[PDB]
RNA sequence: AGAGAGGGAACCCACU
């Protein structure tokens, strides 16, 4: 759903590095290159953006239930 | 439901000792020692020093096993030397090299950072 | 050509796959029909001039992937494996935890199970884009390693990482709803919800 | 002593009684969620 | 009246017959559900062929 | 069910690009009950004036 | 009979990274400094999450999990923390634990993110690592919301993996093998190592049955709760302080028998 | 013309737009409508 | 007992800052289901601390 | 230990342990497994379908791409993958050398690792384990219950 | 009706007084473990403290039971039910006044069972009398059965989500009948084939067949390592095998300090030529593949699955007839844990390399293909012009499918073996086939070489559609790829037309696999 | 400190 915080392998801190894939992936760059320049040289910490569904924004579109 | 609680790795409890020390009977000069919450972040260190020691006859170490938080190091050494003074021996020997290569580090760390 | 540059303006030309049908490129064939066509497999091999075959085909499959089933399309180079294996992944994944519905916080389903952070595969087929099986995923991508080990790998049995799991690799959450409505009848019993 | 629910649709907030049939006051929605205990919960961040 | 007969969603004779995403996600309704199915008595019941 | 036969249960030749030859519960259902392949398209019928 | 001198060779050090060369020191002694970067070293981590209010998508288990893997500020402050267990006060005190308050409401028809940002300490040096962005703990629909606070406490990496300050600790001994420990079925394929000094034309050195394994090569990338190089210097203070325990307690056992 | 080698990324598109005007459940739906 | 059903917090031990429910009592040890773990341990009355 | 997880061919099993991340080897990079699963596994199964997924998935995440796997490609076998994954500094057949996690000596054989896609199934331990002991009774006879 | 209540296999005399429902028995998923014994099984805590034990108060455990009685219930050491003389029985889980609790001689205790207590331990379908046997109890963690390697052959349980039943004899008359009777080390060899059921499974199996090899080695601090976790180890370390240059011992002498007592076997490794013993070095072998053991200690040879397996005259065989019983439950225990300690050093794998052969080998086997495939072609064209004669006995188109099965299958086994002589020795499908722990040399020529032909039901592919088996292929098309031959490989992957062939197989094989179950339990029934 | 349990039958999907 939301990003993971750490790469379950390494622990290398990947959840802050979701967005600014986003905006380097609408920024005309490659996969592998938005990788890189987020700065992931293991592809066990590729692996956690570039497989990735952010499926958090499909369960914020419901109107929450409280209120 | 069963699942251990992460305190059972390294957290003693009443009743429980740290080192226990039995004499072997099946060789002269053999000692079995148990070491209770540890694991082979201790055991293997100690079974490379002690292998160091040419009074050693023997220097090994198991896990009955690794869901059940214990080590024993066996220690045979030579008769008129105790095996339970070259385990003395080898914790003093590595906390001495500890000391000595984080005391190196320590250097190397004011080499670099300044330059 | 003029199809495919055509169909990949989609929304915008509206040309859709019922336009191709009544262009006549495209049609439906049942199998009774299937013993009287010749059909080709794929077009790069079966059209050009060669020892000729049959030189006579009348249909063409559009794409040998499409023979599969939902489940035996998610499937890594299926026909690399062998055929038990694969009727034993596709009851498997019928069976895999995962977001199984997006509207599952509504929904007071019975055994609902829903992981923590499900992945697209790493390794995928161009089948996965149809089935939607990247907006909704079941499992995760994880480094494993084919290796003799302590024991624990033995007999159909596998090694997991204590720190990958505590770091969220593979928790799951597991829903359970419970149903219970009281019953007005004729006095003689009569249910209602109150603390005892 | 009257317990508040969470209409449905409405979103909004009501009172409820014993032997009291479940309806919402601004469009009748029959589904209610109750709202969320007020005693304390603590989670272990494992 | 004759009588009631079940509908399976994303019919034709459904309430949410192509409706758009966002309205469907306004009836807590996902747009991934394909539908197919008959809703009876709350149960979620299939039609083997 | 349990019949000792296998022609109901074996894979037909006819069984191709209409019905996926791999997925079927392996247990004593097998070749009965299967999963329709991705394209194949049940004709719902028309009048034949 | 005694200890061989080690030393250490550092080939650089950046605020993410330290890469150094250990020479003349054992196998088992290199390898459990590895173990002790992973496990040993303590750190400051979110440890206990009281949810005073949650209207988020993501379920409270979810968030305080999410809460629990963030990093934190422990360069100096993790070694005057006691443990929370060990420590005499009424079961929580600014001696053992560090506190943290979110409270966020999402009054705005924008997705609102709450990032590590919002997580406030009381004190000013524990405070999460997040040039780069902050990490995402939970996204917001208008209307919804979190308040928690959270107690943050000392522990290390055999406890739970969110006490882990290793990002990646690479470890390799011997890059082109003279020792022979690794046998290639074919090593004209093997890509040489980054440590190798082999020319293109050999694939990997020749044998030799005297020598033993030294000269270990170390990569040690933190994830930001330490600097790379307190990492290493607490797992040697830590190593000797299990050591000496361990001697303490041997000395009891000994008096004991005698 | 024809497509001589760009066949492979041709037949996805049309397997695209035939998932996307018929879906994975038109037997279903299209017998109930009927 | 009285301290059956009691929102109880383990203020001393491996399992401090737990907060739990009592299910069982003694005048020993009580079990405590932890709203935290799938777990019910049991620790001493002297450990406990209500709400 | 006891969750049954699976492959994406077939390769199911229950988790026999989990180590700590010291305890679980390591290449020459800081990259420990997730999941070790049993070589003896394959041969017999004749899975290689995983290997070759697991080989693709290397070269994917090395790459930044998702990997094709359609089944009749013809433009994707064996040999290509391994030479695209030999440009990124790997071996040529995925292979990398583990350094045991307990005593540090590098492992003789060359371990077979990368990433593959893993399925956790609905069937927990938790679910299945149960026992019993003088409980309830049934009331047509007197044997213990069902279930 | 009363008839239809007793008549069914779900009625009285069957469902109710045959096979009932048992009090004090658990079922779980089993794990496996090798660092525990083959009589040892791991159950869990949870399980513990729910199935009890009644031990009778006697002045020796008097002491022992008030301590477990003052523990009460959930308490895990202590006890749920304690009865008195008369036969009452005092919960310990609803912590009754302390007054009456006390303890004298005769009183019973349901008390929690520890680690040491007997129970039954089977899987469902008892075929035979090692389906169901006695384990010892010992206490581990997480919530699995935790039992041993070697006894998953008796059981047929292979861990992939497999539940066990365990069973808890609840008298000490009883608990002391498992103990002599239905202990596994008691129900090593089998009455049946008068075999050993036990043997040694796959990965200790190629661990040990790689362990025993004459190029193995060890240092002095590896040999320290492996001897630790021998359990009949008297303390005296081997002499090296190699003392001046690096004093390095043979892998020979630690499984010499395995084998137990003084037993002598001759056996063959499986690779072992059959032109070895005819001329010379029938004694001195070059391949090291006569494995002797001699006065106790293995001279030579290498263990395959024919020294250490389950055949009959292996050495566990004899170690089970020339020693005792409790010391092969030792030997298998030992040779289990020492060599999969090894195996940390050394390390076992599989991967894509080991399923690569080099060009020449491909070639070869197309060439071989092309062949074959052009020689199934001019027979053909034999039989169509009638220039084919009929073979006596049968038709005229059996002697055609006759030569074109023979063709197949002969351009199958050339490429099987022109593929297996390729794997250079450290292929890991080599190394698991000539242990015999896991696959064949038919599972190496499929992976590399052809899958070869595909038959339903003995023949070919028939002819599904109109005189063709698929829409894809001319009318009376009777070639290798029309009917249903793969000459494609696991590794290079079935074009579709040979992946909906090999379908149908692997859905034949199931087929059988699914019908035969029932049939099968039918007959053990009327046969016991 | 007040201490036991019950439903029952039918039919679907999987699990080894
Ligand atoms: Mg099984
Ligand atoms: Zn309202
Ligand atoms: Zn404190």
């Amino acid at each position: 759903m939301i990003i993971p915080v750490r790469c379950f392998t390494c622990g290398k801190i990947v959840g802050n590095k979701w967005e600014a894939y986003l905006g380097l992936l609408q920024a005309e760059y490659t996969e592998g290159d938005a990788l890189d320049a987020l700065g992931l040289k293991r592809y066990c910490c590729r692996r956690m953006l570039l497989a990735h569904v952010d499926l958090i924004e499909k369960l914020l579109n419901y109107a929450p239930l409280e209120k | 439901m069963n699942a251990p609680p992460a305190f059972e790795s390294f957290l003693l409890f009443e009743g429980e000792k740290k080192i226990t020390i039995n004499k072997d009977t099946k060789v002269p000069n053999a000692c079995l020692f148990t070491i209770n919450k540890e694991d082979h972040t201790l055991g293997n260190i100690i079974k490379s020093q002690l292998l160091k020691d040419p009074q050693v006859l023997f220097a090994g170490y198991k896990v009955p096993h690794p869901l059940e938080h214990k080590i024993i190091i066996r220690v045979q050494t030579t008769p008129d030397y105790s095996p339970q003074e070259a385990f003395t021996n080898a914790i003093t020997d590595l906390i001495s090299e500890l000391s000595l290569l984080e005391e190196r580090f320590r250097v190397a760390i004011k080499d670099k950072q300044e330059g | 050509k003029r199809h495919i540059d055509q169909l990949k303006e989609r929304e915008y030309n509206n040309y859709s796959w019922q336009d191709l049908v009544a262009s006549g490129v495209v049609e439906y064939i049942d199998t009774l029909e299937e013993e009287t066509v010749m059909l080709a497999m794929t077009p790069d091999d079966l059209q050009e001039k060669e020892v000729a075959y049959c030189s006579t085909y009348t249909h063409c499959e559009i794409h040998p992937s499409m023979i599969l089933g939902v489940c035996a399309s998610i499937i890594p180079f299926p026909d690399h494996n062998q055929s038990p294996r694969n009727t034993y992944q596709s009851a498997m994944g019928k069976q895999a935890m995962g977001v199984y519905i997006t509207n599952f916080h509504v929904r007071m389903d019975t055994l609902a199970h829903v992981l923590y952070y499900p992945q697209k595969p790493l390794v995928t087929t161009r089948s996965m884009e149809y089935l939607r099986f990247r907006e909704l995923p079941a499992g995760i991508n994880s480094i494993v390693a084919i290796a003799s080990y302590t024991g624990y790998n033995q007999e159909d049995s596998v090694i997991m990482n204590r720190s990958a799991v505590d770091r969220g690799f593979f928790r799951s959450v597991f829903y359970r709803s419970y149903k219970e409505q009281e019953s007005k009848k004729g006095f003689d019993q009569e249910e209602v919800f109150e603390k005892p | 002593q009257p317990m508040i629910y969470i209409c449905g649709e409405c979103h909004t907030e009501n009172e409820i009684k014993s032997r009291d049939p479940i309806r919402c006051r601004e469009c009748g929605y029959r589904i209610m969620y109750k709202k969320r205990t007020k005693r304390l919960v603590v989670f272990d961040a494992r | 009246f004759i009588g009631k007969i079940p509908i399976m969603l994303r019919s034709t004779y459904c309430l949410l017959n192509g409706l758009t995403d966002r309205d469907l996600c306004e009836l807590n309704e996902c747009p991934l559900d394909p539908g197919g199915y008959f809703i009876i008595n709350g149960s979620e019941k299939v039609l083997i062929a | 069910r349990d019949g000792k036969l296998a022609k109901p249960r074996q894979l037909h030749n006819t069984l191709w690009g209409m019905v996926c030859p791999a997925e079927t519960p392996e247990g004593h259902a097998v070749g009965l009950v299967k999963n329709l392949a991705l394209m194949a398209y049940i004709s719902v019928g028309s009048q034949p004036s | 009979p005694y200890a061989n001198q080690p030393t250490v060779r550092i080939t650089e050090l950046t605020d993410e990274n330290v890469k150094f060369i250990i020479e003349n020191t054992d196998l088992a002694v290199a390898n459990s400094i590895r173990r002790v970067f992973i496990a040993e070293v303590p750190i400051i981590a979110i440890d206990w999450v009281q949810i005073d209010a949650n209207s988020s998508v993501l379920h409270d288990e979810f968030i305080a999990h999410r809460l629990g893997l963030i990093p934190l500020t422990s360069d100096d402050i993790v070694d005057k923390l006691q443990y929370s267990r060990d420590c005499t006060c009424e079961e929580f005190c600014p001696e053992c634990s560090v506190e943290f308050t979110l409270d966020v409401r999402c009054n705005e028809d924008q997705t609102r993110h709450v990032t590590s940002r919002d997580l406030i300490s009381n004190s000013p040096r524990v405070i999460p690592v997040t040039e780069q962005d902050d990490i995402l703990i939970v996204k917001l629909r208008k209307g919804q919301e979190l308040r928690l606070r959270a107690y943050a406490k000392k522990g290390f990496g055999k406890e739970h993996a969110k006490w882990n300050p290793t990002a990646g600790v690479a470890f390799e001994y011997d890059p082109d093998n003279a020792l022979r420990h690794t046998v290639y079925p074919k090593p004209e394929e093997w890509p040489k190592s980054e440590y190798s000094e082999l020319d293109e034309d050999e694939s990997q050195a020749p044998y030799d049955p005297n020598g033993k394994p030294e000269r270990f090569y170390y990569n040690v990338e933190s994830c930001g709760s330490l600097r790379p190089e307190t990492i290493v210097l607490s797992a040697l203070s830590g190593l000797k302080k299990k050591l000496s325990d361990l001697q303490t307690q041997l000395s009891h056992e000994i008096q004991s028998d005698v | 013309e024809i497509t001589p080698d760009l066949w492979q990324e041709a037949c996805w598109i049309v397997i695209s737009s035939y998932f996307d005007e018929k879906g994975l459940v038109r037997q279903q739906l299209d017998s109930f409508d009927e | 007992n009285e301290l059956i059903g009691q929102t109880v917090r383990i203020s001393q031990g491996p399992y401090k800052g737990y907060i739990g429910v009592v299910k069982d009592a003694t005048e020993s040890t009580a079990r405590v289901e932890l709203h935290s773990t799938c777990q019910t341990i049991s620790v001493d009355r002297q450990r406990l601390t209500t709400v | 230990i006891g969750d049954k997880f699976a492959s994406r061919h077939g390769q199911k099993g229950t988790c026999g342990i989990q180590y700590r991340q010291e305890d679980m080897p390591f290449t020459c990079e800081g990259i420990t497994p997730d999941i070790i699963i049993n070589p003896h596994a394959i041969p017999s199964r004749m899975t290689i379908g995983h290997l070759i997924e697991c080989l693709q998935g290397k070269v994917s995440a090395n790459k930044g791409e998702i990997g094709d796997a359609t089944p009749f490609n013809d433009a994707v076998n064996v040999q290509k993958i391994s030479n695209l994954l030999s440009d990124y500094g790997y071996h040529l057949r995925g292979n990398e050398v583990l350094y045991n996690g307990f005593t540090g000596r590098k492992i003789t054989s060359q371990i077979f690792i990368g990433p593959t896609y893993y399925q956790r199934l609905k069937h927990m331990v938790d679910d299945k384990i149960h026992s019993r002991a003088r409980g309830p009774i049934q009331i047509l006879n007197r044997q213990p219950m069902e279930g | 009706s009363l008839k239809q209540r007793l008549k069914g296999k779900e009625g009285r005399v069957r469902g109710n007084l045959m096979g009932k429902r048992v009090d004090f028995s658990a079922r779980t998923v089993i794990t496996p473990d090798p660092n525990l014994s083959i009589d040892q099984v791991g159950v869990p805590r949870s399980i513990a403290a729910n199935m009890t034990f009644a031990e009778i108060v006697t002045p020796f455990n008097i002491d022992r039971l008030q301590e477990l009685v003052r523990r009460g219930n959930s308490q895990y050491p202590g006890a749920k039910y304690i009865i008195r003389d008369n036969g009452d029985r005092i919960d310990l889980r609803f912590h009754p006044k302390p007054s009456d609790l006390h303890l004298q001689t005769g009183y019973k205790v349901e008390r929690h069972m520890c680690d040491g207590d007997i129970v039954i331990f089977n899987r469902q379908p008892t075929l035979h009398k090692m389906s169901m046997m006695g384990h010892r109890v010992r206490i581990l963690p997480w919530s699995t059965f935790r039992l041993n390697l070697s006894v998953t052959t008796p059981y047929n349980a292979d861990f992939d989500g497999d539940e066990m039943n365990l069973h808890l004899p609840q008298s000490l008359e009883t608990r002391a009948e498992i103990q002599e009777l239905a202990m596994v080390p008691r129900m090593i060899v089998t009455p049946q084939s008068n075999r050993p059921v036990m043997g040694i499974v796959q990965d200790t199996l190629t661990a040990v067949r790689k362990f025993t090899k004459r190029d193995v080695f060890l240092e002095r601090g590896e040999v320290m390592n492996l001897l630790m976790f021998l359990s009949t180890w008297d303390g005296k370390v081997p002499q090296p095998a190699i003392l001046k240059p690096r004093p390095l011992w043979t892998g020979k002498q630690i499984f010499s300090l395995i084998i137990p007592g003084h037993i002598n076997c001759i056996r063959t490794h499986s690779t072992h030529p059959d032109d070895e013993d005819s001329g010379p070095y029938k004694h001195i072998s070059p391949g090291d593949t006569k494995v002797v053991v001699e006065n106790g200690e293995l001279i030579m040879g290498i263990l395959c699955k024919k020294s250490l397996g389950t055949s009959a005259g292996s050495l566990v065989h004899i170690s089970y007839l020339e020693m005792g019983h409790d010391i092969t439950r030792l030997f298998y225990s030992n040779i289990q844990t020492v060599i999969n300690n090894w195996l940390l050093i050394e390390g076992h794998t599989i991967g894509i390399g080991d399923s690569i052969a080099d060009s020449k080998t491909y070639q070869d086997i197309q060439n071989t293909i092309k062949k074959a495939k052009q020689d199934v072609i001019e027979v053909i064209e034999k039989a169509h012009n009638n220039e084919l004669e009929p073979t006596p006995g049968n038709t005229l188109r059996q002697t055609f499918e006759n030569q074109v099965n023979r063709i197949l299958n002969d351009a199958r086994d050339k490429t099987g073996s022109s593929a297996q002589k390729s794997l250079s020795e450290y292929n890991n499908f080599k190394s698991m086939v000539v242990s015999g722990a896991k696959g064949s040399k038919i599972n190496i020529s499929q992976v590399i070489a052809v899958v070869g032909q595909q038959n339903v039901e003995g023949k070919r592919i028939p002819f599904g559609f109109k005189h063709r088996t698929l829409p894809h292929f001319i009318k009376d098309d009777y070639g290798p790829e029309s009917r249903g031959f793969v000459e494609n490989s696991y590794l290079a992957g079935l074009t579709p037309t040979e992946f909906f062939f090999h379908a149908m197989g692997g859905r034949e094989g199931l087929i059988d696999t699914a019908v035969k179950t029932a049939e099968t339990g039918y007959i053990q029934r009327r046969l016991i």
